[PDB]
């Protein structure tokens, strides 16, 4: 609870790289608990674990995503404190998102129903931790975009 | 070449008419001609025979009321002994250490502690036993608020440290040190040397921490940043960030045009370039 | 010409970096022109100071070598 | 000027330096003597004309005096250091003579002193 | 030319600057060594005095 | 380490020594004492060797000697210097005493310094270090040491103008300025000197600053080519007018051209804070 | 003192009493005593290679103090002073000289003025080297 040192992994699978949430081992943590990392004083991430047994004990694994927009590195070391959300406060009703492709190789003109976006998005990233700005890679229709938090409500 | 020949004659005669004298008060004239005799085979250059008679008549004069007297010919002897059997020196200038802290002179103690560390490290293999000695003269040094010396030892031991991967000591004692010269008005600029050996140590342990690293000593002493070693510190870092590498080749080329690297410096940044 | 100009003043980027390591050397020059100073005056002193011991030494003794003729 | 300055202040300095370690030598042989007599009783450019460069000559000259000075003083600091070394040497010796002279004088004290009782 | 020249001069530089700290460091050690030697040779010089007025007054007193 | 055990336990043991010959009643207790002290500085016990020292010092005293006790006590100040600064300063103001009587000006000055040290790094307090400076300073003057003295004055000076009012800071700026005048090596950092003057006086008033700016100008020739002087009537213009972004941008400047020794930036900010 | 000093095989300060004395000197326009002792201190110090380097300033006041004899030996001593020391000629000094006795040679004070204000801009004069410097103004 006060928060225990970690050092900070690979993500181990391309899919929970893709749900965008914080992979951890077992011993380390419970799927589904939400946690702070701390990796100096005035940088804190709120993340959402997800345990997969092929993570080493005593490590975190992040996804290239969550590096870029808390700027970690593999094998980095940082903090995890365990922390319960505030429903009564913090339950998200509205997000306006802006989106960017990943890859300029295969960006394609397609329309896309941001209805079926919507939900999608929610399905994959329901009860899991969302800031303003973060950044992350959400796949609809197979097709990979770069998804840039801009407000929520 | 006669004159090997004469002097040793002479340094032999003189021992026997000394060794004549003392077995026929009669300590202090056996004890004198004793190191006369000494001497003499000194100048003979029959350097392991002359201290060895050194130290016998210094343990006769030993056996005579007197200690000042005693502890130089100890002294003496063992520098005698630098250019003979080290073990013999080693344990005649630990006698002589024992006899001047047992009359509380700090100095000569730790001069000598210093100088058998450096006979031991430069002659025999053993430098870790050096590392002990030379601790004990800065702790020593240190008690005597000798700046120098202390500085000098712990510079020393830092930099051994560092030859044998104890990187954490050494950047401990570079720390301290730059701190030390910092605070002073003189020896704050010489501090950025300092820093860059420990940045150089902490670099070598890890490549992610030494951003933390480098923006600690930049933003602790903005100075730092007008020294040509940050620049060479960053451009290491940006080169080693990927896998390129031309990069930290055309870097260490730039600053090595300037002024030649050291020994321990080249060995150090060519371990960390390739690992 | 605007590439000629910006040649130009790349050029001159180095002359400031030049004086400042030349104000550091004169300023370094300053401080130990002090310092050999304070040392000349401490020597002097040490020396005047060692002139009266050995007077003071060889007063001594020609007093100490007249009680010896004399009591002998 | 205060290179100059500096040099001939370490000359005048060492000269001192002398003197007072042969005083102490003369100290040290009176004394003895004493102490026993007493026991008895009993090729390139700096120049480029690229436009005109009328405000590059001055320069030049600066620059070309400033290497020159700095040319000479280096050998003109490596001859100022060289003495330093010399100087510390002699005073670690008067450190020694120094010691052994104030523990003969405090040996010669204290047998002065025991001889009584 | 002006690299060759710009590379002296910072060879120069670099030189003086490295024999300068050295003979600081050495000057500050030898101040620490004048002080402690004028130190030393006052207690000497009060500590012979003072034995030999003890000398001078028993033998006047004896004598 | 057994060392450390062996002193203590030798220590102990010349301590029971000394102070059963004491009882019994005698340099040999006060010889006694010293050589337990001396092993128990040894030993890195810095704590309670000063005692010992004390006690050797007192009965050393005990048959009027002077010189060693006031050896051995200065050596007890020293060791307390770390363990405990109270009885270090204590030792120290009885060995100033002592030199004092004796008229040891050298070693007094030299304590007073050692003592001003001391209250400077370990405790908190600068007036007390102040007056200490500036009794060493009076003294070394009296013993025609005037580097030492000079020094000195200028220390003081410097925290007076950091924390004290100006007056002082100024005329001892001003003095050091001039006597540096004649002396040929040194008469070129009196500009800088002077420049502390003006910024001082910047901070008094804008027109006694220029007033004593044009004095030093008139004063001093070349004052008038510095690039202090310069800076100085610009900055004064500027300021003349109540313009912060004209003094922010000479400020900026002058760092460019040349770095700060840190305290000038204090008074350059300290002098714009009443800018408005 | 000076006496006392050389009597008592003690160097390197009777060379500093002299200089100070022919400085002194000077000043009551006595210029046979300062041009003897800047020589003598000029020769003394020539073999010193601490002190060789100085001697040209030595060198430089002895001609500034022989100036005012006259102009035609004071070419030739300036020619005679070159000629021992030909490294003189890498001093500022000589030509400086050179320049002054140029304008002299026509009263051209605009020039002699001009050379001493750049010498002054460039480095600070001593008092006594200004007050020399006016007095041969004044001629």
């Amino acid at each position: 609870m006060a928060g225990r040192s970690m050092q900070a992994a690979r993500c181990p699978t391309d899919e929970l790289s893709l749900s965008n949430c914080a992979v951890v081992s077992e011993k380390d943590y419970q799927s589904g608990q939400h946690v702070i990392v701390r990796t100096s004083p005035n940088h804190k991430y709120i993340f959402t674990l997800r345990t997969h047994p092929s993570v080493v004990p005593g490590s975190v694994a992040f996804s290239l995503p969550q590096r870029k927009w808390a700027g970690l590195s593999i094998g980095q070391e940082i903090e995890v404190a365990l922390y319960s959300f505030d429903k009564a406060k913090q339950c998200i009703g509205t997000m306006t998102i802006e989106i960017d492709f990943l890859q300029k190789k295969n960006i394609d003109s397609n329309p896309y129903d941001t209805d079926k976006m919507a939900a999608e998005f929610i399905q994959q990233f329901n009860n899991q931790a969302f800031s303003v700005g973060q950044q992350l890679v959400f796949s609809f229709n197979d097709k990979l975009f770069g998804l840039l938090v801009k407000d929520i409500e | 070449g006669m004159d090997t020949s004469g002097k040793q004659a002479e340094a032999m005669a003189l021992l026997a008419e000394a060794e004549r004298k003392v077995k026929n008060s009669k300590i202090e004239e056996a004890c004198e001609i004793y190191a006369r005799a000494a001497n003499m085979f000194k100048m003979a250059k029959n350097w392991s025979a002359a201290g060895n008679a050194f130290c016998q008549a210094a343990q006769l004069h030993l056996q005579l009321q007197s200690k000042h007297d005693a502890a130089t010919c100890f002294v003496d002897a063992g520098n005698a002994f630098k250019k003979a059997d080290p073990q013999e020196a080693i344990n005649c200038l630990m006698r002589a250490i024992e006899i001047y802290t047992d009359m509380g002179r700090f100095t000569i103690a730790a001069k000598h502690h210093i100088s058998i560390a450096e006979i031991y490290e430069t002659e025999l293999v053993d430098v870790e036993k050096a590392i002990a000695h030379y601790e004990q003269s800065a702790d020593y040094y240190k008690g005597e608020e000798s700046n120098s010396s202390a500085n000098k030892c712990l510079l020393k031991v830092a930099g051994y440290a560092a030859q044998l991967e104890q990187y954490q000591k050494a950047i401990d004692i570079y720390e301290q040190v730059g701190t030390s010269a910092m605070d002073s008005p003189l020896l704050k600029y010489s501090a950025k040397d300092y820093f860059f050996k420990a940045a150089l140590c902490h670099f070598c342990i890890d490549m992610l921490n030494a951003k933390l690293a480098v923006q600690k000593y930049e933003e602790l002493f903005p100075a730092f940043s007008d020294s040509r070693e940050c620049k060479l510190m960053k451009k290491l870092l940006e080169a080693h960030e990927e896998q390129n590498v031309d990069s930290y080749t055309e870097s260490v080329k730039e600053y090595d045009s300037i002024s030649r690297l050291d020994q321990w410096l080249t060995t150090m940044l060519l371990r960390i370039k390739k690992t | 010409s605007k590439q000629a100009l910006s040649e130009i003043e790349t050029r001159h980027s180095e002359i400031i970096k030049l004086e400042n390591s030349i104000r550091e050397l004169h300023d370094m020059f300053m401080d130990m022109a002090m310092l050999v100073e304070s040392q000349g005056e401490m020597i002097d002193r040490i020396e005047y100071n060692v002139e009266h011991a050995v007077d003071y030494v060889e007063r001594a003794v020609s007093d100490t070598k007249k009680a010896v003729k004399y009591q002998s | 000027d205060a290179g100059i300055r500096t040099l001939v202040m370490l000359d005048e300095q060492g000269e001192q330096l002398e003197r007072i370690e042969e005083g102490m030598d003369q100290i040290n042989k009176d004394m003895k003597e004493a102490e026993k007599n007493l026991t008895d009783l009993g090729s390139g450019g700096f120049i480029r004309r690229v436009t005109n460069d009328a405000r590059e000559n001055e320069m030049d000259e600066n620059l070309e005096q400033v290497s020159g000075i700095i040319g000479n003083l280096r050998h003109m600091a490596l001859d100022m250091g060289n003495e330093i070394d010399t100087q510390n040497r002699q005073i670690d010796r008067i450190m020694e003579k120094a010691d052994s002279n104030k523990t003969r004088i405090d040996e010669a004290n204290q047998r002065a002193t025991k001889m009584l009782g």
